[PDB]
């Protein structure tokens, strides 16, 4: 009854010149859950009587 | 609780359908008891005496 | 719904001396019922929702 | 990190005699998770010389 997307976030960008080492950036995520909880409905009752005489 | 108070019981004879009339399903066996032979008929001596005294 | 079994019952050995009556004995008996009455049962309802959300 | 496992239980039989109504009962359940938390290992380093100069 439940489903999932799963968030990501972006990581920036840097400038590197000549030997300069690199520096690396972790990234953060997060979950979403959508939860099916009640029903829509409608009922119509026809008596077999009033089928019978009736289109 | 209940179903239905208006049954069409087939068996069940009465002015309420309570009273069971049902066939009782009779296989034919009896069972009286368990027999015993006797083991004496040679733990003896037969003499017989019938007829004669 | 019943189910018949006859019964039935065994006689005495009796002892006799010249004129002496041999006296009758009744071999009694009787009927056995075994009757169904009761339905046993198992009853589990699943809702519509329930299914449409579980395996 | 996880792995999932469902239970179940058992039905109890009741009885009905002649035109008393069923009585439903329900089945509960659960479920059991196993995570993963940790990896073993073994690490020995070799060097390139002594791997040059011993069997």
């Amino acid at each position: 009854n439940t489903y999932r997307i799963d968030r990501l976030n972006t990581s920036s960008v840097k400038g590197r010149t000549s030997g300069v080492a690199l520096e690396p950036t972790p990234v953060r995520n997060d979950k979403m859950l959508i939860v099916v909880d009640t029903v829509l409905y409608i009922r119509n009752p026809i008596d077999y009587q009033d089928d019978w005489t009736a289109p | 609780t209940d179903y239905a108070g208006n049954l069409t019981r087939p068996h069940w004879g009465g002015a309420a359908s309570d009273v069971d009339i049902h066939l009782e399903v009779y296989q034919n066996e009896v069972d009286t008891r368990f027999q015993y032979q006797a083991m004496f008929l040679g733990l003896s001596s037969q003499r017989s005496v019938a007829d004669r005294s």
